[PDB]
């Protein structure tokens, strides 16, 4: 048993017709102190998987090393490590999910909420969640922390059920994700303007975008707001 | 720990350490058991090569395992004490858990089991 | 519960869902959560249900008496000031959280009020367990100088976000529109789901199924 | 302090017919007032004509199903591909559960299938392994809402034959698979209306001598 | 310890076509111990019926209080109180004990003598009105009652059909509650006749 | 819960209720609170359901191994002590068990041992365990005799559970009856308390306080 | 205090109350009368917290005696029981509640009927054919449920009461030092001096 | 919350962020924490919003009644009324208030009233959760008798950093300028102050 | 368990132990023998936590019986008591201590003297002319301090014991259902079947 | 405690105060919080003195054994060893450590290891109770590729303010300069830095 110290907020994601998108801001908070501003919380595994992690950053860095070690280990005595016997999103998730549930069962959890996003060998989209309790679930849209409360409602307006996925393009999906990140910046006190976004497409592969910023913000209406009731 | 297999099979299918243990029994003083209609008698030989012995305190050849069962033996005297102690402990353990004293057959089966165990355990004769 | 308030060019609109729960159990599928303080000052609340209703009626009562005394139509700042001072006095033991909206001779207003007695001003506000689902929709689409039509749409879309995504929010959408210089128009069940459930069975029993020991006429007349 | 447990909501229902058995459950997964998934399967085909659901804390539920499926695999390996009977599976699950008696699987487990005489069978477990063969058993969030209805409509409790006035009970006539599926759908439709954790979808697994079949029905999403 | 579940018991009310029904179990207990099988929880003031579940001392106290208040109401108003008006009186009376409440779950049932409209209403222990068209439930088996009522209920039932529906709702709900049962009473209420029926049920 | 067991001329009568509750919620009315350890030995369920089920099933496995090894029926004394010694090892860990181990052997005759999760092992003639034990004891104590017939003894045990099922909120559902003889136990059926109550009331004239 | 029982038969009400007074470690008295006569045909037995029991009982006694003098009339048992219930219901939300449980046994001279009321410290009133407080009912109700008849004589009620006390003396852990038994009928209140 | 008040040559300027949080949720991102208790006597509020609003409303009432009887009150008098409420009700309040005002006789004055109800007259004052991160910056960069533009820059830069590090602070930067010329409201948006 | 008394007279040791076994609300048994014979001339009575009492007693009994067989000799009461004290002293710092208090009454055949040892669950041993555990001594020691003589007969010891039990039955709140009395002398151990 | 490490053109400089408190009592006013784990790899310690001394001693041991086998370790390697101890024993440690070192290949590097056991490579780092007060100042005044004299001034000014506001910080300002030229120790007394 512990308590999280340096933490990362929401990770948000969704499926679209040819793949998945995932995003997370670049902040590492120390309680109410916005201590670290250059933290990458999206960690790619090969060219077909991206693992987005929220929660305790020290545990994230540990998981990051486990994934790095997983790639090394898979390459051992494996002539098809860059082909048929390459790591799949489903392999990477199941491994993490096993670790997370084992850790909670020893009453020593990895204080995280994780979303594994990727594309399988057969082109199928993969998107599944796991947290410190070892709880797992899948959905067309997935989000952690504040994103679960604010991002999911917005993303579910685009893909409300399974049948909406083929109808959703990457431009529409990315647009919805980018808007959700803006909304979270407005309303989450532990968020930052800077974020990373990753797209895993079955045709164009893995596109990793760093140093993105929340833009087109509405603040002008603040000038007219005066007092808290009677003040003019 | 010392794990050496002392009791092993020979080409002719004999375990010599067990057979040589019988030769130790052959050397031991004679013991005899006879059961009547309403009694059992245990007779034991005392070799008279040892006089000046104190018969009050010298270990007697027949030992009570419980108030209703006795054990006599032929062979190594020191070895017999280990079996007698184990049998006595088991007799009390039986009374404690089953709430009934051991049958003569049960006590025999236990002692015999200990003897067998020492014929296929490592590091023991 | 999901409640929103949205300001527009010449008025204000307040909206709410209609689910009323006892914990995880639903008691009323069509609760009217939109209330009156005065004819053109409406409110809706979350928290302790009896406290939101009781505090609305009490201030509404005094607002009426005040309006009569002063020969003036009641102001939203008056409902606001009377509410917060009452709630503050009780240090949040009256679990009343409200969104208060209305028009008066001064203009159109939108306030949120919290159990401990703090108030807020805004052009769009949300409240209840569905507050975050609603605010996500409001932060995505609210703009300055909305028309009455746009503001009703934004408000009811914000409630829908709560209905679908919040377990404590469900069923229908109630709306009340307070435009300046007009009568406030209250739109009960402004949105309903189309379609109606039909069960596989009818459970209507055969008569005489229940066993009975006694019968008697109850004298209800004097 | 770290809480190793959680509640993912959900409601499941197992009914044993004369020559069949069903095990149903909603497809909604939740924490607190949020929806995690509208479709997250909860009832599983575990092989050898056995269906299983472990409702409550989904991490423990997934672990237990995973371990039992594994136990079926090793039962075949160890006993010449012998078919694991429903009664043997039940006793096996008791041991899986009781092995964690002092750090339990926070779940209410139900399995369904056919016994060795071809008759329908449902077994119900508590979190630490106590079990019983039953005819009808609801588990999870809305179990208290469903079971009284089932006592009334499956076992005809409190129902007497008209004209006799409580002297003759309603006879217990056998129900068909189609009749049972109606009671299941109506049970979940009612539960969805009055319980906030129940909704989204209903997946039923039917077990006969011909094998395992699935049926899916939508539920309200609010 | 929990005051609302020391004595046990349940009340349910339903609306039908030109009629209302209200029903209750007869148990009073001290936790596990059954004390009385004749503790009726439904009372009436004129043509307005009030069922009360919860802590039995408060049930008795509130009955006496509402008899008190409806009697004075009648003397002054020169007419019997109506269900809608009484509902507000119950709400008012409960909320005046906001920070020292009666541990009860009241249920009002009746027909307006002037409009002929059937009426039911429920309250939490501090007066929040639940104003539902179909049915109102209360007591230690309220979950069970919600389940029964949601599935068994259909609108516009005739008086004698409504009797069967509400009776089966109560009975089967009570049989899944340890602290409810030991007998049951059902009131069928029409504009100018009320029938009271005692049900036969298991006594465990 | 209400369970009882008593010794008499014809052996042992075992009678239990069938109700299981989780708070006020009645989880089941069809619970088997008599565990058939083997064809000669019975155990009652009270306290923890899993604890009683699991360890009394395990007890049957130990009794079976005993008679394989010793070629003789296990005594009720020895069987009961296997269970009491086991739970005593777990003492403090949180097992919950209140059971009567009932049997009829040659050397002992009809024998009952109350075994309990804090290590208690008591031999006796009459035992009653559960939330409704006090109600059952009253009927038992005032009507018990050694020279009861098997028929009258069965009824007494049935009537004593009924008494408890009526007054105790957490007891009821149905009554399960068993008669333990030297040649093994004999099941004497499941009796719905609902139907039993009215039947007994009429035939016996008891429960005048209740209207029927 | 500990055991207080009551049984209403054909023509009378019988109250049985334990004699022991225990203060922690020692039994200070074995002849305590846990009852007060409220009026010639109304008797109240009591049990609960030390001090509060007698204070409450004597307070009720005084109020009923005052009423009897003012009106030159004996209140009905039902009226007395309703008065007592209100006092206890009032008490439960007080600064320091009376922790007292009572049984009221009276003979209504107007209706010519015995009546037994059971009221707990919360103000929970019930009219019964037989009643008790504390754990007393747990041991005795199964016997009363079996043997009770509404047409029992006073002698039959006493015999059934003996059976109840015998079961209490067998299965109760505490020594309550026997019971004092009193009968309430049309002729008033009298104590059975041999029990 | 990040609030400050700074005296300068021509008077005094109050500054504040606009973020109001309930835990990690931003309940209001456009809050006005600069409140008027008299024409040229304003305050910056920190702590319980309910408490600081209630206090400010009572003070505004007291100064309105004061003005009706004795004419325009001094900034010191306003601070005293604040202090009296905060000190006497210290057990039931969580309020940290900075009082700033302009007289013609006394010019710009700043009073800070921390949790206990003590009063401290200062050249400038900082308060709120975000103030902790700018004690060093403000101490190094403050000068007496700055110009209006320098003081606006000083406050803008100071609260910019407070917002940068404190998650409880954010939104826009509001300011109120108090001089002989009158009362001027200023607002600065994120895209302006974040790039400083 | 509850009351265990012991008294050493001229030529014997008398142990009196209560018969009741109470599990919370009900008295489950009224004929329980809270004693074990460790050897022909040594008896141990016990009281304490449920389960631990009998488990400890039977464990001691087995160990002494084992010693008796191995050496064909009966240990002296003093030796048996020292063994028991060590086991309890060992137990008190264990993971889960035996919560058992004992009295050891024995006749030393070598010295021709009766001996009574009192040992509590901590391993606190004392040799006494008379002893008890729990609250039993609070009621009885004043009577024993007065009447006891080291030259008392067995019959006089039994009469003094009756007086002690009578005082316990009067002033103790709990019903301990009488006592089983056993005498330990040169001829061994016997039970007084009428007390 | 007030500690910091700053990279500059020629390498890196560590800085620290010298105050060690037991409650409000200053148990040591001349503490050396700049500790050497290798020739040109030093660290700044914050948190439990017992824990940070124990950790530093173990690290010094590990790097000594590393050097005997594999030659001079990198600053990154030193940080990893620190992290490994801090992360794996996070339940039983209260340590906040800044690691600074000079390679010829990598030049000046700074790693901060906060409470949880995470590692963060930064241009400069601040830590300790007094760091809170200089987040604003340090962010505004830090530049990359400063000169030795500029970096000394930056640290001197920064810790001067941290000491000014934090009661847990004080005494002298110690500094250690790590360059290709070698290792230089600096000390600055109160009469120097208080007047800045
Ligand atoms: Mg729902
Ligand atoms: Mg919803
Ligand atoms: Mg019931
Ligand atoms: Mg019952
Ligand atoms: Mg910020």
């Amino acid at each position: 048993t512990q308590q999280p110290i340096v933490t990362g907020t929401s990770v948000i994601s969704m499926k679209y017709d040819n793949g998945v998108i995932i995003a997370a801001d670049n902040l590492g908070s120390y309680g109410s102190l916005l201590r670290f501003n250059g933290v990458e919380r999206l960690i790619p595994v090969g060219d077909n998987t991206v693992v987005g992690i929220s929660g305790d950053i020290s545990d994230m860095q540990h998981i990051e090393r486990l994934l790095k070690d997983l790639v090394t280990e898979n390459a051992y005595d494996n002539p098809l490590a860059d082909a048929e016997e390459a790591l799949e999103p489903s392999y990477i998730f199941e491994y993490l999910a096993t670790v997370m549930y084992q850790r909670r069962s020893k009453m020593n959890p990895l204080w995280n909420a994780i979303i594994v996003a990727g594309v399988q060998s057969n082109g199928d989209q993969f998107l599944r969640y796991v947290n410190l309790l070892g709880v797992t679930y899948s959905s067309p849209t997935l989000a952690t922390g504040f994103g679960a409360h604010m991002a999911n409602p917005l993303l579910r307006k685009v893909v409300d059920r399974e049948s909406d996925i083929p109808k959703t393009t990457v431009q529409v999906a990315e647009e919805a994700i980018v808007n959700a990140m803006r909304v979270l910046y407005y309303r989450d006190a532990r968020s930052s303007r800077n974020f990373s976004l990753a797209i895993i497409d079955k045709n164009t592969g893995l596109t990793f975008k760093k140093n993105l910023q929340v833009e087109n913000m509405k603040w002008d209406f603040a000038k007219d707001i005066k007092g808290y009731g009677t003040q003019k | 720990g010392y794990d050496r297999a002392l009791s092993i099979f020979s080409p002719d299918g004999h375990i010599f350490q067990v057979e040589y243990a019988l030769e130790a029994v052959k050397r031991g003083t004679c013991a005899v058991g006879v059961k009547g209609k309403n009694c059992v008698v245990l007779g034991c030989e005392r070799r008279s090569t040892l006089k000046l012995q104190d018969t009050r305190i010298t270990p007697s050849k027949v030992s009570k395992i419980d108030s209703h069962v006795v054990l006599s033996f032929s062979g190594l005297n020191a070895d017999s004490r280990i079996l007698i102690e184990k049998a006595r402990v088991e007799a009390q353990s039986h009374r404690l858990t089953l709430e009934d004293p051991v049958t003569v057959e049960y006590l025999t089966r236990y002692v015999a089991g200990v003897q067998q165990r020492y014929t296929q355990s490592g590091g023991v004769r | 519960t999901t409640i929103v308030g949205v300001k527009f060019n010449n008025g204000v609109v307040i909206a709410a869902d209609t689910r009323s729960t006892q914990g995880p159990i639903v008691a009323d599928k069509n609760c009217a959560k939109l209330h009156r303080i005065s004819p053109k000052i409406w409110c809706a609340g979350a928290g302790t249900a009896a406290d939101t209703e009781a505090v609305t009626q009490l201030i509404g009562s005094n607002i009426e008496l005040h309006s009569l005394y002063t020969s003036r139509e009641p102001r939203v700042v008056s409902a606001l000031q009377m509410l917060k001072q009452h709630l503050f006095k009780y240090q949040g033991h009256i679990g009343a959280y409200l969104i208060v909206a209305g028009v008066d001779p001064t203009g159109s207003h939108l306030f949120s009020i919290h159990a401990h007695g703090s108030t807020d001003v805004g052009y769009y506000l949300s409240l209840g367990s569905g507050s975050l689902a609603a605010m996500a929709v409001l932060e995505s689409h609210w703009k300055q100088d909305l028309t009455k039509e746009e503001a009703i749409k934004l408000a009811s879309d914000a409630i829908q976000a709560g209905i679908w995504n919040d377990l404590g929010s469900a069923s229908n959408v109630d709306v009340c529109v307070m435009e300046i210089g007009k009568d406030a128009e209250y739109l009960r069940n402004y949105l309903t789901p189309n379609v109606r459930e039909e069960k596989q069975k009818s459970y209507k029993f055969p008569r005489g199924t229940t066993a009975v020991l006694k019968e008697s006429i109850v004298n209800i007349c004097d | 302090q770290f809480n190793p447990y959680g509640d993912n909501g959900g409601t499941i229902l197992g009914i044993a017919g004369e020559d069949f058995a069903v095990l149903a459950g909603d497809t909604r997964n939740i924490t607190d007032y949020s929806i995690n998934s509208r479709y997250e399967p909860k009832v599983f085909d575990c092989g050898d004509n056995i269906v299983m659901s472990a409702n409550g804390f989904a991490a423990d539920g997934d672990a237990l199903v995973k371990r039992f499926k594994n136990s079926v695999k090793w039962y075949h390996f160890d006993h010449n591909d012998k078919k694991l009977s429903i009664n043997s599976a039940a006793r096996n699950i008791q041991h899986l559960l009781y092995g964690k008696r002092f750090f339990p699987y926070y779940v209410h487990t139900i399995i369904a299938g056919l016994d060795e005489d071809g008759k329908g069978a449902v077994y119900s477990f508590d979190p630490v392994g106590s079990y019983e063969r039953e005819q009808c058993r609801a588990g999870g969030a809305a179990a208290s809402l469903i079971m009284p209805f089932l006592d009334n409509q499956v076992n005809f409790k409190n129902q007497y034959e008209p004209g006799t006035n409580g002297k003759v009970k309603k006879p217990l006539k056998y129900l068909s698979v189609e009749e049972v599926i109606k009671l299941v759908r109506d049970s979940f439709t009612s539960a969805t209306e009055r319980h906030i954790q129940v909704g989204d979808g209903l997946e039923i697994l039917i077990v006969t001598k011909d094998g395992v079949r699935k049926e899916f029905y939508e539920l309200k999403r609010d | 310890s929990d005051p609302s579940s020391i004595n046990g018991g349940i009340v349910v009310a339903m609306t039908g076509k030109d009629c209302v029904a209200i029903a209750c179990d007869l148990r009073l207990g001290s936790q596990s111990l059954g004390v009385s099988n004749k503790f009726e929880k439904i009372f009436h003031y004129g043509h307005v019926f009030l069922g009360i579940t919860g802590l039995a001392t408060d049930v008795t106290t509130l009955n006496e209080m509402f008899r008190y208040k409806t009697n004075l109401y009648k003397l002054k108003e020169e007419r019997a109180i109506e269900p809608e008006t009484f509902t507000q009186l119950v709400s008012s009376s409960l909320y005046e004990r906001r920070f020292g409440p009666y541990f009860v779950g009241p249920v009002v049932a009746g027909i307006n003598s002037k409009s002929g409209k059937p009426f039911i209403a429920g309250f939490d222990l501090i007066g929040c009105i639940d104003e539902a068209k179909d049915f109102i439930v209360s007591g230690t088996a309220s979950d069970q009652l919600f389940g029964m009522c949601e599935s068994l209920y259909e609108p516009n039932l005739e008086p004698e059909d409504l009797f069967e529906t509400i009776s089966q709702a109560l009975l089967n709900a009570a049989d899944r509650d340890a602290l409810s049962g030991w007998g049951a009473v059902v009131y069928i209420i029409k504009k100018d006749e009320v029938v009271k029926r005692y049900l036969k049920m298991r006594q465990d | 819960t209400t369970t009882l067991a008593f010794r008499f001329q014809g052996g042992i009568i075992v009678a239990v209720d069938s109700r299981a509750t989780a708070g006020n919620w009645v989880a089941s009315q069809t619970v088997k609170k008599v565990i058939e350890i083997n064809p000669f030995l019975l155990g009652t369920m009270a306290g923890g359901a899993a604890d009683c089920q699991f360890w009394e099933t395990w007890l049957g496995s130990q009794c079976r191994l005993h008679e394989l090894r010793e070629k003789e029926r296990i005594s009720v004394a020895a069987a009961s002590k296997i269970l009491s010694n086991l739970v005593y090892q777990y003492k403090g860990a949180g097992l919950s068990m209140g059971t009567m181990i009932c049997g009829y052997t040659r050397k002992e005759g009809p024998t009952i041992y109350y075994v309990d999760s804090d290590g208690t092992r008591l031999k006796g003639d009459i035992f009653c365990v559960g939330s409704g034990q006090t109600f059952a004891y009253g009927v038992l104590d005032s009507n018990y005799k050694w020279d009861l017939s098997v028929e009258d003894a069965l009824y007494l045990g049935k009537r004593s559970i009924l008494a408890a099922a009526h007054r105790d909120a957490y007891s009821g559902g149905s009554v399960n009856l068993y008669h333990v003889t030297e040649d093994g136990w004999i099941y004497h059926g499941n009796h719905d308390v609902g139907e039993l109550f009215w039947k007994v009331k009429e035939e016996e004239g008891s429960f005048n306080n209740v209207i029927g | 205090m500990d055991i207080i029982l009551g049984i209403r038969v054909q023509d009378s009400v019988i109250l049985a109350s334990s004699k022991a007074v225990t203060r922690g470690i020692s039994v200070l008295k074995d002849s305590d009368d846990k009852t007060r006569q409220l009026s010639p045909h109304t008797l109240m037995s009591f049990a609960g917290e030390a001090g509060d029991t007698v204070q409450f009982a004597e307070y009720i006694q005084a109020n009923i005696q005052l009423y009897s003098i003012r009106e030159d009339y004996e209140l009905s048992p039902q009226a007395v029981s309703s008065f007592v219930r209100q006092e206890l219901a009032k008490s439960i939300r007080s600064r320091r509640p009376y922790q007292v449980n009572v049984l009221i046994g009276g003979y209504d001279k107007k209706k010519n009927k015995p009546e037994l009321y059971q009221i707990d410290y919360l103000g929970t009133k019930v009219e019964l054919p037989y009643g008790a407080h504390g754990y007393s009912g747990f041991y005795t109700f199964s016997l009363l449920d079996h043997h009770y008849r509404p047409d029992m004589t006073t002698e039959e009620g006493l015999d059934l009461l003996k059976l109840c006390v015998q079961e209490l003396e067998k299965r109760m852990p505490m020594d309550f030092k026997g019971v004092i038994v009193k009968i309430v009928d049309k002729d008033g209140i009298r104590q059975v001096d041999d029990f | 919350t990040s609030i400050m008040a700074v005296t300068f040559k021509d008077g005094v300027i109050l500054g504040a962020d606009s973020r109001t949080t309930t835990g990690a949720y931003i309940a209001n991102r456009v809050t006005d924490k600069l409140t008027r208790v008299h024409d040229k006597i304003w305050c910056c509020r920190s702590g319980s919003a309910a408490d600081t609003q209630a206090i400010a409303d009572i003070v505004q009432y007291h100064l309105e009644l004061y003005t009706s009887q004795y004419g325009t009150p001094s900034t010191e008098t306003a601070a005293s009324v604040f202090k009296e409420l905060c000190y006497e009700n210290k057990d039931n309040l969580t309020a940290g208030i900075i009082v700033a005002g302009y007289d013609d006789k006394n010019k710009g004055e700043v009073y800070t009233i921390p949790l206990g109800g003590s009063v401290h007259k200062l050249p400038y004052a900082i308060a709120g959760s975000g103030s902790t991160f700018i004690y060093g910056y403000c101490d190094k960069n403050f000068r007496e008798n700055m110009s209006k533009e320098e003081t606006v820059d000083f406050i803008k830069h100071s609260l910019s950093q407070a917002i940068k590090w404190d998650g409880s602070s954010g939104g826009v930067i509001r300011m109120v300028v108090l001089t002989a010329a009158g009362v001027e409201r200023l607002i600065f948006y994120p895209d302006e102050y974040e790039q400083l």
